[PDB]
């Protein structure tokens, strides 16, 4: 009941390659810190068969060796996921992280297919 | 709201305490603090402002450990003000409460939970 | 070259224990905090706690203050969790992984392979 919920949508997509996708967190409370004005907020990319990988920290700030068609925005308590001209190597789960206040929770997932354009 | 602000920044004094690596004094040791029971008004933030003093030795002491907290005199300027304001018109009530065992991070979680329960009452 | 390797697959009956490891290489495990988290199919990602192996400081999820241990030793240069009283609903793969920077506790990076635990009735 005390911990911060986070609602994830979708839960699965398929689209084209090529095509954008958007993956959209809401939480029960806002995740910035009036002091570092930063969004405490992450995202997780788990590929089939590997363990999950850090996409992007404090919202939008991209983890070194992600491509840029990997955009993280939002603030407070919306945030969403986006990836452009999504490739055949985007197949994956992918969850939020919050950790603004402990314990840090994630989304229910989002299940990524790729088909042909 | 005023309680509105309070809640805020309590919340985000336990952010930090919880994000920050080297803040590990108001994690790890306990104190004997003014904890809210299942009383709840008002008049009872008095508790929670007679402890002001010893928060900032702690915020203080671990600034001067961490270089992570430099704003932590305004930190309890900002708490002292919006506590003040809801504690309402009247003499200073002493604090009437149980003197329990808990650390900063236990004692900060409470006293949030004890702002949201005012908020569905309102 | 940062890794962590985990230990392999455990089968546990309800009620029984379980230790895992998470030995770090290409680091002084010291310098950075170890998360332990695990997955499960039908409810995804789950934190457990995390510890600091320099001072051996503990954090828990309070779902698993009682079930889990942590536990780090600096000669050997890993980590270890514990975990007591297991029923199925524990059945999951665990991973640890450690903290992005050495300042800040958030967020969890450079995961292990994982260590796929099995609970039957
Ligand atoms: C990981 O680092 C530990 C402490 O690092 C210290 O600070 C660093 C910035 C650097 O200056 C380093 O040289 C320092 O030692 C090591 O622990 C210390 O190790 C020394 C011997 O090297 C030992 O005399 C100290 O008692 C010990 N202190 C503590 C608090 O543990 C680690 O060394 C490992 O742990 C030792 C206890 C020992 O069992 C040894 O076999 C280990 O190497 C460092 N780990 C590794 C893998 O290098």
């Amino acid at each position: 009941g005390s911990d911060i919920v986070m609602t994830q949508s979708p839960f699965s997509l398929a689209v084209s390659e090529g095509e954008m996708v958007t993956i959209n967190c809401k939480s029960s409370q806002s995740l910035l810190s009036s002091g570092n004005q930063k969004n405490y907020l992450a995202w997780y990319q788990q590929k089939p068969g590997q363990s999950p990988k850090l996409l992007i920290y404090y919202a939008s700030t991209g983890q070194s060796g992600v491509p840029d068609r990997f955009i993280g925005s939002g603030s407070g308590t919306d945030f969403t996921l986006t990836i452009s001209d999504v490739q055949a190597e985007d197949l994956a789960d992918y969850y939020c992280l919050q950790h603004y206040i402990s314990p840090p929770t994630f989304g229910a997932g989002t299940k990524l297919e790729l088909k042909a354009a | 709201s005023h309680l509105e602000q309070l809640l805020m920044d309590l919340q985000e004094l336990l952010s930090r305490m919880e994000n920050y690596r080297n803040l590990k004094l108001p994690r790890m040791l306990t104190f004997k603090f003014y904890l809210p029971k299942q009383a709840t008004e008002l008049k009872d933030l008095q508790c929670l402002e007679d402890e002001l003093g010893p928060l900032r030795h702690v915020l203080d002491l671990t600034q001067s450990k961490s270089f992570q907290l430099e704003d932590a005199e305004n930190f309890i300027s900002n708490i002292r003000v919006t506590v003040v304001k809801l504690k309402g018109s009247d003499n200073t009530f002493e604090c009437q409460f149980d003197d329990e065992s808990a650390t900063v991070v236990d004692f900060l979680r409470r006293w949030i939970a004890f702002c949201q329960s005012i908020i569905s009452t309102s | 070259e940062i890794q962590l390797q985990q230990s392999g697959p455990e089968l546990r009956r309800p009620g029984s224990s379980v230790k895992l490891s998470c030995k770090a290489s290409g680091y002084n495990i010291t310098d950075y905090l170890i998360h332990w988290v695990r997955h499960r199919p039908e409810h995804g990602l789950e934190w457990i706690g995390w510890i600091d192996p320099e001072d051996g400081e503990t954090r828990y999820a309070q779902k698993f203050q009682s079930k889990a241990t942590l536990t780090a030793d600096t000669s050997s240069n890993a980590a270890y969790m514990q975990l007591s009283s297991l029923t199925p609903e524990d059945t999951a793969t665990y991973f640890c992984a450690r903290s992005l920077d050495s300042t800040y506790i958030y967020p969890f990076a450079y995961w292990g392979q994982g260590t796929l635990v099995t609970v039957s009735s």
